[PDB]
């Protein structure tokens, strides 16, 4: 993605912030309770019924962190989100058969836990840096889709 | 809401698809799968080549449910009841896809019907499979 | 459609945004300029400065029709109409910028609402927000 | 875009047989139909009441010619669509305040005008390479809407 010197720094800088364990189970938590037919890639994860099942679900908490992981890997090659992602683009299109648009729907729930999070510190300007950051994670793993 | 004057334009149109309603409902979907790949995604266990057994018969499925809908227009809500539950409840398929669906509905229905559509017919088709798509995503959330 | 629990979640919200309406609305603006800027496109006539007086009014209306929202959650469609009519006839915003607005509104919220942007809130507000598009874009055709 | 050979070649094939004209103005007036609320940058044109009068309006129809020349145009330069279309995304963000949405509404009827003209001819395989046109022409408009 483009970064200006001014976004590329917002991002990095709240990302040092950042418990990826903490805020992965919330973004994927609130994807399921949100978007409940995301609930179709979960079955096997237990009681998903109402809020609080999902939410202190610990297969929900797991399968976050290790998402939220990955996430972060790619914070590190912002200039090759593609060659970063081509793993687990051919993982999700081939062996998952995870829609992409789920990738778009995870990406607006993690702008959304960030705000909640941080409050007055997520300005518009950094909300801005983060939402190219998303729309070029959800890209690049949708890349092998064929 | 469709006016009195869509309802007109669809059973008009649809009227005259009748009995090749399964055919093209099978050819909608293959210019589904190959238009929008990501599509595929919701049939990783259907055989998906061209003229499979699968596909024609879920073609089928497709154009009977539209041809129910055209019957029952004033009343679709209740009409596809059923339909709107199982794809709430099971296949839980992203919402996105059904203007996927209904762009290749269109396409295959422009192709088929060159007298009958009409910049008019156009328009009241597309609000019907736009209204149709509300319908069956209506009890998602 | 909005189910009891919703009503109740998004009025418990809203209720708590009180007077500061006005400033939210501004800032959901803002934000729907910065992250998506296609948006902009509809207001070539205002200054979309940070801290713009216009960008503050606008913001404010919006605001307000939503209030006006929230009171008439179980009649909308009435209470909107006259805006359902300017956008359709007058504005002609494309529907999709109505999901982006939306997204900022409940950014604004997140950021503003520590304690009651729980999980389940956050659900009924997305749904208030897509069926308070869905009736401004319902007379587009 | 990325079009194999044989999709370039299709592609190619049936832009030999339109009339850019006679196609242009029936693209523009379907979207006017379609999707009435694109006519609001069209208040000059005059007369667009019914279907039938913005199908007829010579206004309509002369920019449905200028619109399809530039995309016939853009055929010779599937290989650099950013490229050949920079000034035009330029001219549309800056002077017209066009939202690219428009962009992704005409592309779609397009394809249904090419479907309705050609029949049989627009297979499945015709419609996914020219689906992959529009939305590399709407791409390319978008670019520098900044
Ligand atoms: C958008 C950012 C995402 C990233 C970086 C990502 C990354 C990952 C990783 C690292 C794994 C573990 C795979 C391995 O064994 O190598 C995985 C698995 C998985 N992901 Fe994704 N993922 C993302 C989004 C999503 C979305 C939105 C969904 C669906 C709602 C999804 C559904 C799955 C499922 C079903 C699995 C396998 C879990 C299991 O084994 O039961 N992922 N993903
Ligand atoms: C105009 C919109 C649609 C209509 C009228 C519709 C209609 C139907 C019908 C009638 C069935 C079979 C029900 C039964 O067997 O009891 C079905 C199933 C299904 N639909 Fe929907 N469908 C629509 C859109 C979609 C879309 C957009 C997708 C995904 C891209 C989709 C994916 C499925 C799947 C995967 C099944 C199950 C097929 C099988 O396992 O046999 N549908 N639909
Ligand atoms: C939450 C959904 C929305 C609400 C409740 C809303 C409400 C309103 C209100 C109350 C007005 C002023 C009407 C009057 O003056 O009485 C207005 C005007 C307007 N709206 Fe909407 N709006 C919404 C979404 C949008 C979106 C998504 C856009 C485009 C990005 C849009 C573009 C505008 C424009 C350009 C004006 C005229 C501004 C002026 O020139 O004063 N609206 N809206
Ligand atoms: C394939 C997509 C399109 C192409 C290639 C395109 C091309 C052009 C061209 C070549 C011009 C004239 C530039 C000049 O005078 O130097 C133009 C002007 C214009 N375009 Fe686009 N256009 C596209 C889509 C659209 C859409 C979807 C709309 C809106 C509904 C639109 C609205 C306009 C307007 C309002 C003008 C100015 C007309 C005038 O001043 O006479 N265009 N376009």
């Amino acid at each position: 993605v483009h970064l200006t010197p001014e976004e590329k720094s917002a991002v990095t800088a709240l990302w040092g912030k950042v418990n990826v364990d903490e805020v992965g189970g919330e973004a994927l938590g609130r994807l399921l309770v949100v978007y409940p037919w995301t609930q179709r890639f979960f079955e096997s994860f237990g009681d998903l019924s109402t809020p609080d099942a999902v939410m202190g679900n610990p297969k929900v908490k797991a399968h976050g962190k290790k998402v939220l992981g990955a996430f972060s890997d790619g914070l590190a090659h912002l200039d090759n989100l593609k060659g970063t992602f081509a793993t687990l683009s051919e993982l999700h299109a081939d062996k998952l058969h995870v829609d992409p648009e789920n990738f778009r729907l995870l990406g607006n729930v993690l702008v959304g836990v960030l705000a909640h999070h941080f409050g007055k510190e997520f300005t518009p300007p950094v909300q801005a840096a983060y939402q190219k950051v998303v729309a070029g994670v959800a890209n690049a793993l949708a890349h092998k889709y064929h | 809401v469709l006016s009195p004057a869509d309802k007109t334009n669809v059973k008009a149109a649809w009227g005259k698809v009748g009995a090749h309603a399964g055919e093209y409902g099978a050819e909608a979907l293959e210019r589904m799968f190959l238009s929008f790949p990501t599509t595929k995604t919701y049939f990783p266990h259907f055989d998906l080549s061209h003229g499979s057994a699968q596909v024609k018969g879920h073609g089928k499925k497709v154009a009977d449910a539209l041809t129910n809908a055209v019957a029952h227009v004033d009343d679709m809500p209740n009409a596809l009841s059923a339909l709107s539950d199982l794809h709430a409840h099971k296949l839980r398929v992203d919402p996105v896809n059904f203007k996927l669906l209904s762009h290749c509905l269109l396409v295959t229905l422009a192709a088929h019907l060159p007298a009958e559509f009409t910049p008019a017919v156009h328009a009241s088709l597309d609000k019907f499979l736009a209204s149709v798509s509300t319908v069956l995503t209506s009890k998602y959330r």
